[PDB]
RNA sequence: GCUUGACUGCGAGCGUGACGGCGCGAGCAGGUGCGAAAGCAGGUCAUAGUGAUCCGGUGGUUCUGAAUGGAAGGGCCAUC
RNA sequence: UAGCGGCGAGCGAACGGGGAGCAGCCCAGAGCCUGAAUCAGUGUGUGUGUUAGUGGAAGCGUCUGGAAAGGCGCGCGAUACAGGGUGACAGCCCCGUACACAAAAAUGCACAUGCUGUGAGCUCGAUGAGUAGGGCGGGACACGUGGUAUCCUGUCUGAAUAUGGGGGGACCAUCCUCCAAGGCUAAAUACUCCUGACUGACCGAUAGUGAACCAGUACCGUGAGGGAAAGGCGAAAAGAACCCCGGCGAGGGGAGUGAAAAAGAACCUGAAACCGUGUACGUACAAGCAGUGGGAGCACAGACUGUGUGACUGCGUACCUUUUGUAUAAUGGGUCAGCGACUUAUAUUCUGUAGCAAGGUUAACCGAAUAGGGGAGCCGAAGGGAAACCGAGUCUUAACU
């Protein structure tokens, strides 16, 4: 029962290499290196799905701060006012509104200011 | 019922451990031997009753007694064996023919174990008190 | 081939009704006059093998 | 138990234990597997590093050359070295308890009767030792893949069978569970069925 | 002052040890000592004063005894 | 198991039982009757092998295709559908196979028979002496000198002799059993350099023999000795006439063969490392495990999404091993391809599962053979005690509350 292992071994290697397409040098050519690279990429991807959520929130906050200040109120104050006013618009949407609809954002800011004081 | 429809009972065949076939297997690199010691080694381990050097129990404790050669040629019979013979006489030869006692068995005892219903004549055998009473109740006879 | 018995173990241990092992106590072999009579008396009867060393004894005596 | 016959349309009484018991699949499976194992031959052998033809001298000195440390040219991790766990000829024959075997046979027989794969007849003799005649008889009986079990040993029948690979003629003494399961239909003579009952009990 | 409890067989039940073991123990049976008696006594105020197994030695024995009767040897108990 | 054993590690019977096979004889010796059974050689006849061989059934049409043995139709043989070939997979094309036959000659084994040697039966005897024992030293018996029986003998001794002697595990008595110091003897048992047939949950060119090949070769070594690598065009050479470039080269382009020459002998398939040519995009102000998340632009493919690239940007110090702890400046790896490590046998225990169940199961072996016989044995249904022994109890003790 001499199970020769050429076909399986090559298929396995090929799958890993294909996954490692687009990597510089032996990381896309040489299995040992490619496999190492592929595993590393997987790890990074897991990390970065989390980091992606973090990053985008950061961006939205930055944009909202810029817009609110243009309408004469800091971000923290603006958020507090909105919370007080019971406005549940999340800051992805707020950022989008700020970028594409200045009138709407201004209205929101006015609401926050009124609620605040 | 074809030769490709039969199947074993569930739990009959179990998976055979294969050591050292990768991480997912469970029994990975080391093969369930831990890390480098004597037991880890191929051929590794210590003989039966070895205690690192401590005088092993089978030596600590004193030898005792002797083996009886008459015990090897004694035997113990049951009332169910008094029924397992054929006829109504229980000698050594009869018991041996029945296949109850071993061939090189000079002596045998009938013990109160099981029960005897038919009347049997125990000849030339030792019989315990309970067994004797039981046989008599059955309607038997004991003689030397 | 057949597993061989540890003959020393065979000499020192005997199996009981449920599958224990009785054994003779140590220390009742020589210098006795200093040992107290009570101690000697207690050592005299046989004794069951403890839970700790039962496994070792079993390994020693596979046909017991 | 009662099997109606094909040729006379007359009943034949048999034991409920033998021909009407439950199908114990696990038992049957074990017996068939055992049969297969027994049938295998098991003649092979590789060479261990002991047996591989070569000198037992150290290919190079333990230290110094910088090469990895080698001891024998016959090492299993060397090309043209021994097989690590080289095979020897071995006996794959499993034991089967007599009762277990008999029970399996009983189950198979019962299954056949239930599934209408056991056909009982009064007599299945061919006149000449001619394959053509046997084939015609089988066609007339509608049959193609079949185990013809006969009580008394018949020369014409055996010879006629010999060249039909779908057909197999056996003596009632020489039935086997794999054969019964394998053959599409099983045609037993009345004497054969009676004999089988006596055998199995 | 008188004595040999520096008893023999056991021992509910505990303590302490991985185990080998080691320790405390009321009470029961037999037989004793002191006490008028109740009682106490199974060594010493307690905790060190010690060495497993094997192999032998000595004494006893209602065990065994390689055809049989013995014997040797073995076992068991005490001890070196 | 009983035993042996620094009573350690280990070694390890016998009695008795079941099988295979079973064959008993002769000389220490002379009288009789005496070519008397048996055995061996040697001629002859018969039978059956062996060493060459002979015969050996039955299929065409059509489609695809380079080619049919394949598809689809309709037939036939089969005591032959084992197997191998033939342009793809053939019971019926070829060689065979089942079955039936065959030997001038040589020879194996049977009987039958002739010749030579060989000696059967009766009565009377006789019954292996430097031997058995012993002392000393060793060795063999499961038995290590131990209480050590038995066997062998290097050394020194040394009986009795059937009115006798050996053994029965120190030794003595009784009883039983046998007759040493002289031989022969088939079968069942062991093995395979070699010959034939057949088989494989054996390998399929780094495997299987070291050796599929001109291999114990090349090569290495003074020598003993060590010891490789290396298989495949095509169905058939039909192996490329002729022309051209080139050195009357190598190599190549046509031509031709072929089903196919990106099947051209550096020949089936033809992966990966590695090296090129072409196209798209990126890249010459930019600092690090080279990815990942976000992401512009550009190119392409279709009707915006797929693909390719990735400016810029957040995060981010390989893998294994070994360690309290490794980016570690600790180990290992240049890469790829192939191979490379928890197996096997037998005992034992526990778990699952199947069978039967106070029973379960057979081993050798026999066997028209994985059937059926075979229950010799083994485990269990009773333990206690060191043991005799007792026994649902038993041991302890004079006895146990
Ligand atoms: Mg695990
Ligand atoms: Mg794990
Ligand atoms: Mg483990
Ligand atoms: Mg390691
Ligand atoms: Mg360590
Ligand atoms: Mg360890
Ligand atoms: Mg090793
Ligand atoms: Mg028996
Ligand atoms: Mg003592
Ligand atoms: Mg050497
Ligand atoms: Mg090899
Ligand atoms: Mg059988
Ligand atoms: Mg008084
Ligand atoms: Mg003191
Ligand atoms: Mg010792
Ligand atoms: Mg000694
Ligand atoms: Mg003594
Ligand atoms: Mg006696
Ligand atoms: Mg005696
Ligand atoms: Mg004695
Ligand atoms: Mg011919
Ligand atoms: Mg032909
Ligand atoms: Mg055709
Ligand atoms: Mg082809
Ligand atoms: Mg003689
Ligand atoms: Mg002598
Ligand atoms: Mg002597
Ligand atoms: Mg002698
Ligand atoms: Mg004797
Ligand atoms: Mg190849
Ligand atoms: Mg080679
Ligand atoms: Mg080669
Ligand atoms: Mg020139
Ligand atoms: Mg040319
Ligand atoms: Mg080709
Ligand atoms: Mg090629
Ligand atoms: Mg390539
Ligand atoms: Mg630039
Ligand atoms: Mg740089
Ligand atoms: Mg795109
Ligand atoms: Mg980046
Ligand atoms: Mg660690
Ligand atoms: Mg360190
Ligand atoms: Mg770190
Ligand atoms: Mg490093
Ligand atoms: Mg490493
Ligand atoms: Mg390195
Ligand atoms: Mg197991
Ligand atoms: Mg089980």
């Amino acid at each position: 029962a001499r199970v020769k292992r050429g076909v399986i071994a090559r298929a396995r290697h090929k799958k890993i290499l294909k996954q490692a397409k687009g990597y510089y040098g032996a990381r896309s050519r040489v299995y040992r290196v490619a496999f190492q690279a592929v595993i590393k990429a997987g790890q990074y991807a897991y990390r970065d799905r989390r980091q992606r959520k973090r990053q985008f929130r950061q961006l939205w906050i930055a944009r909202i701060n810029a817009a609110a200040r243009q309408n004469g109120i800091s971000y923290s104050k603006f958020i507090n006012g909105l919370k007080k006013a019971s406005v549940e618009i999340d800051r992805k949407i707020l950022a989008d509104i700020a970028v594409f609809d200045k009138v709407a954002f201004t209205a929101l800011v006015e609401k926050a200011k009124a609620a605040l004081a | 019922m074809r030769l490709n429809t039969l199947s074993p009972a569930e739990g009959s065949k179990k998976a055979g451990k294969r050591l050292g076939r990768g991480i997912g297997s469970g029994l990975g690199k080391t093969g369930g031997r831990g890390h480098k010691g004597q037991k880890s080694r191929s051929g590794g381990g210590v003989r039966r009753g070895f205690e690192g050097g401590q005088m092993p129990l089978y030596r600590r404790l004193p030898k005792f007694g002797f083996t009886s050669r008459k015990a090897a040629i004694t035997a113990e019979v049951r009332l169910s064996d008094l029924a397992k013979v054929e006829g109504g006489v229980v000698d050594l030869n009869t018991l041996k023919a029945a296949n109850i006692i071993g061939i090189q068995i000079e002596f045998a005892k009938v013990i109160l174990a099981g029960e005897v219903t038919t009347p049997v004549t125990v000849r030339g055998l030792r019989v315990t008190k309970g067994a004797r009473a039981a046989i008599e109740a059955a309607g038997g006879k004991i003689e030397e | 081939p057949k597993i061989k018995t540890v003959r020393g173990a065979a000499k020192r241990f005997k199996k009981t009704g449920k599958g224990g092992f009785k054994h003779k106590h140590a220390n009742l072999r020589h210098i006795l006059t200093k040992k107290a009579t009570k101690r000697k008396r207690h050592l005299r009867p046989k004794a069951m093998v403890s839970k700790g060393d039962l496994g070792l004894v079993i390994a020693c005596l596979p046909y017991a | 138990m009662e099997l109606v016959l094909k040729d006379a349309q007359s009943a034949l009484t048999v034991s409920e234990t033998t021909f009407g018991r439950d199908f114990n699949e696990a038992l049957v499976h074990q017996v068939v597997v055992a049969y297969a194992a027994g049938a295998r031959q098991g003649t092979r052998a590789q060479k261990t590093r002991a047996e591989v033809t070569g000198s037992g001298k150290k290919p190079w000195r333990q230290k110094g050359t910088g090469r990895a440390r080698s001891g024998s040219i016959k090492s299993p991790i060397w090309r043209s070295g021994g097989v690590t766990f080289a095979a020897r000829p071995q006996d794959h024959s499993q034991k089967v308890n007599k009762k277990m075997y008999r029970g399996a046979l009983k189950s198979i027989l019962s299954e056949l009767v239930r599934q209408d794969r056991l056909i009982v007849v009064e007599k299945f003799s061919v006149e000449a030792p001619k394959t053509k005649l046997l084939a015609q008889k089988l066609k007339d009986m509608a049959l193609e893949d079949v185990l013809i079990i006969t009580g008394e040993l018949d020369e014409n029948l055996f010879l006629a069978a010999r060249n039909l690979h779908k057909v197999d003629v056996r003596d009632a003494t020489g039935i086997d569970p794999v054969s019964l399961i394998a053959f599409d239909k099983v045609v037993m003579t009345a004497d054969a069925v009676k004999q089988v009952e006596e055998m199995l009990a």
